């Protein structure tokens, strides 16, 4: 999965739930963090 | 409220009785005279004022055994009419016990079993100890069970035979009626447990360190035997089993219920001390195939579910960690439709020692009760050894001629073979 | 490999004359090696109720056939409610390894005495064909 | 007012009584001659729940002691805490059951229930506001299995709107005592998910580990395991013996941890438990109380319930803490596990708070928390009893009592039934 | 607020904590019981850095002990303030590694290390603000190397931005004690630049050499070479414990002593250190303390500091004393030796000052130094491994437990790379 | 939670074992009743109350040695049935001993091994014992090394083979069976240790001025060899060594695992206190040839690593101090592949002294075992010895007539062609 579709299913989901705090959403979140500090770590590796 | 009447009858039924009553006797306290100078129950019962007399009655046809008893130490003990004496022997014949002169007995032993069950009100069952290879022995065992099979009912009863051994031997006829009776209690008893002296010669000889033995040394384990199976009835346990709560954990099927057994530990007071005899290794040493108390090979065969009894000290804890070590082990191996094939019961007494004795004082022990598929072998070699001899028709004319007919001697060879064939259809995997 | 064993309960015929049963629903059970196989009650049934019911047994062990023939009847509780029980009308036991022989080359005809548990006394006879459908003991070994 | 009694029937129903009888005798501050002699004044307000007056000012339990046999009760009643039980309930038979089924269940359980129905029938048309009936029995015997189920269903005929709690000790594969425990096992659980409200199991097997890994003691005893049991069972009712911050009755708990009707085996746990040893080390805090209530190995299972998700989950705290807090540890257990918690329906863990702590303890937990890791259990149940049945195993017995095999076949298909359908809604998504 | 975890692993780690602890809590006014007796208010007010609190009012400390052998932690805890230390962080094998780096961290090593962290994950979740890891080991050792460095990537991979320190003995060539060193320290050099924050190498050899020269005793110790260690490890963290003029964390030291996040490696020294008949004579000043601090054998590794140039340099003063000094005499300290000071990054010397000073002396220096002259230690450990690895002396052991030579290969690789690319900022010029 | 188990076999090797447990008795405190009037753990077991068992079993086929021993002031120590003795000798023929009657015995030590071995929890491997020029010896110790290496695996067996001396010979017959005993042990024994009489003889007339000494003065020393092997495992040392920390340290390849050995110092009390017995001294004298426990040179070849164990209170930095020295002398050379070739060891325990003995009491002892090139002359001298008679066919019916192939004894010769082979080949420099 692309960091830009996670990002948009947090957006769908956003649209969809009244409230700003889903136990799916906070789940799509800490998947989006992990990647973010993967691709973080593979930037840092590349310019080593 | 509880109770059991144990049955004598022949020689060798009553020096093992002698056994087992000297060891009941000491562990609950009463003397030779059967007075104390609420556990007793099981096995006596109250007078009203002194003295405990035994559930217990003796058979015999020949009357040395039975005055030897009458003069001993333990004159005062039995009441004095329930020691039934006959007056001419059977003399191994199988025919005579079972049609000539045990008819005529058995009608009194019939009234004194009604007499000592009257007096009980939680009647768990019978006991009946008989050696398979003698005339009297066999067929007064056969007649009695059939007689009592019929009386009663749905009452159990628990027959302690002893085969003769595969090689060694006293007499020369008794496969024939070892054969007979084995026809006669295949469908007239629960419960058979095996016991033939070679394996417990070999026993004594290896661990007691006794290299001339004697039957009293053999009844004093049968006796330790008898008392492990019956202690969790009349003592306070964390895990009690009772009698009625065997063909529902033991017995697969209704023919099949022959099972050996195994004791341990067996050990003197002269090294005994120095090792710690620990559950594991004492759950170990039942389960070697060399401490068998009959002369049969574990190894041949598969496992279909083991009946084994603690006593002392045990905490069930280290009771599953032992057998788990045990189901582990890839030299032992279950039948494919059991998973589980352990009934496990604990108690608090720890075995009595008997003065004078072999076995010394222990805290803990072990008795098994285990059915397998590989008994099939003594019923295979006593087929065998009874085949060479009726192929001729060897010592028939002693059978033929005390009211027995030609054609009994041939279904119970079939009715062995169909035993063997059921053995065999068991055994196989789905 | 477990042996197949065809039995097809065909007829029962009832002896026992003292029991003109007014109405008799008949259903018998066939048991062999632990299974156990029952028909349906024949409604209207004679002395003589045909079944022509075919089961097929694995034999794991068992040599012995068990056949048992069963009426229902009504009884009054009590309270007058109706309640329906099973009778037995008798029960007979059959060695297979007698028919053994016989039984694997072709189906074979048997008759079956069926005695009342109370008595002993012959209340009626079953009529069974048994049909019996080891040579690997080599491989195996 | 809403008052409970307690049934208990078998010898493992019976040991675990000794137990909790003496657990809540010494909370309310009774000596084992039935005189108050405690502390606070709270101590005798809500008596009336488990204890009955007489006169002269002692008290009683409402308890009600069956059994097919009578040595259990006969030695129960030696015991320490033995004399507070009413005569009058123990019921007994004369004959017992040998771990069969249909003998505990059709034939002899059938007949003697009457008496017991009586005495159950006093005991709750009496009662001020009647609240329910908590059952203890296992489910490895044959009379306990089989007359505590048929009791159950005698129980819910009569009390329809009545809640009913039953504590079951199902047989693990590991620690077996018994060969023919899958079978009543598998008919037991039939008839226990159609009419029990709640039902509760407990294993031997995870008694032991919790006392071998987080206790660390050498030996353990029945007696350790009917401690931690009695403590677990105690927990739940705390606060309907006292005042506190919530008060949630048992009506309350079903209210909220059963979604639907069928689902209601729930698996618990009880903390704090500490070593001897390090009693001192630890300082009892609301995090350090929850961090080992949601810890896997704590649950009085064998099952893992990292192996499924929640479907709901229940805490009662004891002692006076703060409220706030709780909420927030409750909110962080459930953030930082969202994976193993269902997620159709949000904010699955019920809390309530008790101002008494137990006696020698400032805070304690009790756990009850409905999982879908349950599965586990009935999947290797219906193993074994599919493994043994497929060859008609030990059947014989069964079937001579009036039982057929279609029961079984029925008993197995709703077993699996239910055992796919409440993984159902496992993978269930919204 | 932000504290730090202790983890140590192996014989070598947990000598040198077993000495730390007692110089913590002698500084801290702990006495062997967990009671604090101290005199000064400052003694309390940041305890919480690496002790805990528990009920009682006694301090526990925050360490966790592992190793692969039970016989070093039952010996430490027979030691003096052995008792500290909670029994529950205590994990060990029953098997031992045999100085195999490859059992230590592929076979065994990875089997327990989950126990040991799930000690560690529930020390680091419940602390109030997490400062980083402190790590103590030894390469010289097979399990240690091994399960520590494991542990590290382990740790790293959970908490990427906390910080991470390690001081770690590496074996000279001088006083060898295991033939098979260059092995185990060539494979763990490899894995510890790619995850440590901060590396701190130490010598025995340097120990020995700095115990016979500056104190000049007879007969040197382990315990004084522990003693060495234990007051250089206390000295960096001193000011996070205690106020003083400038504070400076762990953190700010990484930031002011890395230029390049693969140049991690420091030796380390401390001052003053006076012989016992010479402790008299001595005046400490600020000259006296910044002129032994930069002397080349007051370093803790044998590496010589003249045969390179300093990176950057810090110091961590200890007691009151005027700024304005201590800014001059580092000023003059790096003018005077213009040659051994790298010129493209001008003012790279880093000073801090704490008033609180060690119990018993008036002022202490800690000198923690970047310098290129670290070259030599890596470039006779890859010589002494290629000339034995040439042969395949040895190696049989290492792949008999799943490893191969490619692993040694892109081992020796990455080290010849890292002692090159270090080298590579000596010879750069601006 | 550590131990050992030590096989005797053969007469020299249970009078090398009485000598060993006379040593470890008086060392550990136990007389020799086996009652005291945490250590011992390491070669004892508590049996709960009193006295202590050793771990060790003695074979022998003839009877003498096991009836002395069983008669002595020790016959109260050891279990009774561990003996195991029986009827014939081999009388000096292998075939005898590994095909004949060692066959019938082998089983019941293998059965009290596995006795013994289930009771030990921390198992760190097997010692065994054997004189190699003997028929019983020989053949049992090839049997029961190749039966524990299937039934245990990786579990490590150490051996303290004594091969015959250059001239010196006490039958005529011994090459051969040595060669064949080398031939089973090289593929399955990891260390070998030399031990021939020769050089020993030498060492005592030497250093203890005993011109006419006996078997127990070289078994005493050889005692002392092993406890100063066994010390570090159960005694508290600032640098500890494990038996699984050797083949990792002194075993460059699989198959070259023959090392000798060497103590230091040597010396009686009438002139022991004449002079310091600093560490250099005899660091220095345990490295002499003369001084070597095998009658091999080392002048003769280069060395591949030592591994020598200190005891009593030297300092680590003296120790280093000594080491140096040696690497500066210019008669001892390493090979060329191992840079650091040595392991040291260091422990606090004294070696003990045993009344009436010939060593006197000192404070620092050293003990080495070094792995050299040089032993290869021992394996050429045999190899010639052998092809001697070989060559004429001599002897070789004692042996073809015992159940063994004519073809047997050429492949011994090709695999001691090979060993030869590879200890020039490893020699070689690079
Ligand atoms: N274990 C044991 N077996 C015995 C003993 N006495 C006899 N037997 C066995 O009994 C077999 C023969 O039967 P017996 O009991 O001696 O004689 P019986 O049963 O009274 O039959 P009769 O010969 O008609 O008197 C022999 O083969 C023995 O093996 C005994 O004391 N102990
Ligand atoms: N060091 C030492 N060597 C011994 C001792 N006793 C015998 N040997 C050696 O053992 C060799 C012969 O083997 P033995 O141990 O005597 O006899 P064995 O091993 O029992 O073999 P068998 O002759 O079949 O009984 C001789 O060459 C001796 O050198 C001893 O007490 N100490
Ligand atoms: N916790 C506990 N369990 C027990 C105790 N005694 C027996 N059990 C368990 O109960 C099972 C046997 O049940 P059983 O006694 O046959 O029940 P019954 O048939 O109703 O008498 C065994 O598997 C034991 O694990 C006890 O004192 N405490
Ligand atoms: N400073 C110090 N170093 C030690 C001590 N004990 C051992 N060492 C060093 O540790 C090295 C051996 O490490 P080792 O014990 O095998 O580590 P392990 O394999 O993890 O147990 C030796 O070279 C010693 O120099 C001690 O008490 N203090
Ligand atoms: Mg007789
Ligand atoms: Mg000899």
């Amino acid at each position: 999965q692309s960091n830009d579709e996670l990002l948009e299913q947090i957006k769908n989901l956003e649209k969809k739930d009244k409230f700003w705090l889903s136990p799916e959403r906070y789940q799509l979140d800490l998947k989006l963090k992990k990647k973010q500090i993967l691709d973080r770590r593979q930037m840092l590796m590349k310019n080593r | 409220m509880r109770e059991v009447i144990s049955i004598h009858v022949g020689q060798g039924g009553i020096q093992v009785g002698n056994a087992c009553w000297e060891l009941f006797c000491l562990e609950h306290g009463i003397q030779p005279d059967g007075q104390m100078p609420d556990a007793f129950n099981t096995f006596f019962s109250e007078t009203g004022a002194g003295k405990h007399v035994p559930r217990a009655v003796f058979l015999d046809l020949e009357p040395t055994v039975i005055d030897e008893v009458r003069t001993g130490t333990y004159r005062q003990l039995f009441h004095p009419e329930q020691l039934i004496s006959g007056k001419e022997d059977a003399a191994n014949n199988f025919a005579r016990g079972h049609y000539t002169i045990g008819k005529e007995i058995v009608d009194l032993c019939l009234d004194r079993i009604r007499k000592l069950a009257d007096n009980c009100t939680g009647l768990q069952g019978f006991l009946v100890f008989n050696s398979v290879g003698g005339g009297t022995g066999s067929g007064l065992g056969s007649l009695l069970l059939e007689r009592l099979s019929v009386d009663y009912g749905k009452k159990s009863k628990l027959g302690f035979t002893i085969y003769p051994s595969p090689q060694v031997s006293t007499a020369v006829v008794e496969p024939y009626n070892s054969i007979l009776s084995t026809h006669s209690l295949l469908e007239h008893t629960d419960v058979a447990v095996m016991l033939d002296n070679e394996a417990i010669y070999d026993i004594c000889r290896r661990n007691l360190d006794i290299e001339r033995p004697t039957y009293t040394n053999l009844n004093r384990l049968i006796a330790q035997v008898i008392s492990s199976l019956t202690a969790s009835l009349r003592f306070d346990g964390a895990l009690n089993v009772d009698i009625t709560e065997f063909q529902t954990n033991l017995v697969p099927y209704p023919r099949i219920h022959f099972m050996l057994s195994s004791y341990a530990p067996i050990i003197s007071a002269e090294k005994a001390y120095h090792e710690q005899l620990s559950v594991a290794e004492i759950t170990n040493s039942a389960f070697e195939p060399a401490n068998m108390m009959a002369k049969c090979d574990p190894r041949h065969g598969k496992y279909m579910a083991c009946s084994m009894m603690y006593r002392g000290d045990v905490v069930p804890k280290d009771v599953n960690a032992s057998i788990a070590t045990i189901k582990t082990k890839r030299t032992i191996q279950f039948v494919d439709w059991c998973p589980t094939g352990f009934k496990v019961g604990i108690n608090y007494q720890p075995p009595t020692v008997v003065p004078g004795g072999d076995l010394a004082k222990v805290m803990r022990a072990v008795c098994m009760i285990s059915n397998s598929t590989a008994i099939a072998e003594v019923f295979s070699r006593l087929d065998h050894k009874f085949d060479l001899m009726y192929a001729k028709r060897a010592f028939v004319h002693w059978y033929v001629g005390e009211g027995m007919e030609e054609g009994e001697f041939s279904e119970a060879r079939e009715d062995l073979a169909a035993l063997e064939k059921d053995y065999e259809e068991v055994g196989i995997e789905t | 490999m477990p042996q197949k064993v065809s039995i097809t309960l065909k007829n029962i015929e009832v002896k026992r004359k003292e029991q003109k049963f007014k109405s008799m629903h008949p259903w018998a059970v066939v048991m062999f090696d632990g299974q156990k196989k029952t028909t349906q009650p024949v409604q209207n049934g004679d002395l003589q109720p045909e079944f022509n019911q075919t089961w097929v047994f694995q034999r794991n062990s068992d040599v012995n056939i068990t056949v048992s023939i069963y009426k229902k009847e009504y009884i009054y509780d009590a309270l007058k409610n109706e309640k329906e029980i099973d009778l037995l009308i008798g029960k007979g036991k059959l060695n297979i390894l007698s028919v053994l022989k016989k039984a694997i080359q072709q189906p074979q005809e048997i008759m079956v005495d069926l005695v009342y548990d109370f008595d002993n006394k012959l209340a009626a006879q079953a009529y069974l064909t048994i049909h019996i459908q080891g040579a690997d003991l080599e491989e195996y070994r | 007012m809403r008052e409970i009694v307690h049934i208990q029937g078998g010898q493992c129903g019976n040991q675990i009584g000794a137990k909790f009888w003496e657990v809540i005798s010494d909370e309310h501050g009774i000596d084992p001659t039935g005189t108050y002699h405690g502390d606070s004044d709270l101590q005798l307000e809500r008596i009336n729940v488990y204890y009955n007056e007489a006169t002269g000012g002692r008290y009683v339990p409402r308890a009600i002691l069956m059994d097919l046999e009578p040595g259990t009760m006969d030695s129960v009643r030696a015991g320490p805490f033995g004399q507070l039980f009413r005569p009058d309930n123990f019921v007994f038979g004369q004959t017992g059951a040998g771990n069969n089924w249909a003998k505990g269940h059709y034939t002899e359980g059938a007949e003697l229930i009457d008496s017991v129905l009586d005495v159950v029938r006093k005991e709750a048309e009496g009662c001020d506001c009647l609240q329910g009936f908590q059952i203890t029995h296992s489910l490895g015997g044959g009379t306990g299995s089989g007359m505590g189920t048929l009791l159950i269903s005698k129980v819910r005929e009569e009390y329809p709107d009545r809640i009913m709690e039953t504590f079951s000790v199902v047989p693990s594969p590991k620690v077996s005592d018994t060969v023919v425990e899958p079978y009543n096992a598998t008919l037991s659980v039939h008839q226990l998910v159609e009419n029990a409200d709640e039902c509760m199991v407990i294993d031997n097997e995870a008694l032991y580990d919790i006392c071998f890994r987080t206790l660390k003691l050498t030996t353990p005893t029945y007696g350790d395991l009917n401690h931690l049991v009695s403590a677990a069972m105690s927990g739940v009712t705390c606060c309907l013996r006292f005042p506190g911050q919530l008060n949630s009755d048992l009506r309350k708990l079903a209210v909220n941890l059963i979604p639907f009707p069928r689902l209601h085996f729930f698996m618990i746990g009880f903390a704090p438990l500490t070593s001897r040893g390090s009693q001192q080390y630890r300082a009892l805090t609301v995090p350090e109380l929850t961090q080992q209530m949601f810890d896997a190995k704590n649950m009085m299972c064998a099952a893992d319930p990292r192996h499924g998700r929640y479907l709901t989950a229940s805490a009662l705290f004891r002692g006076r803490m703060s409220t706030k807090e709780v909420d927030e540890q409750m909110l962080n257990v459930q953030n930082k596990n969202s994976s193993y918690f269902v997620e159709w329906i949000p904010n699955n863990i019920k809390s309530s708070i008790c101002d008494i702590p137990p006696k020698g303890l400032k805070m304690a937990v009790t756990f009850v928390g409905n999982s879908t890791a349950i599965q586990e259990m009935f999947k290797r149940v219906a193993e074994q009893f599919t493994a043994m049945f497929r060859r008609k195993a030990f059947l014989h017995w069964y079937t001579g009592e009036g039982m057929d095999e279609m029961e079984f076949t029925e008993a197995e298909s709703n077993m699996n039934d239910l055992v796919s359908e409440y993984q159902q809604y496992q993978d269930a998504t919204a």
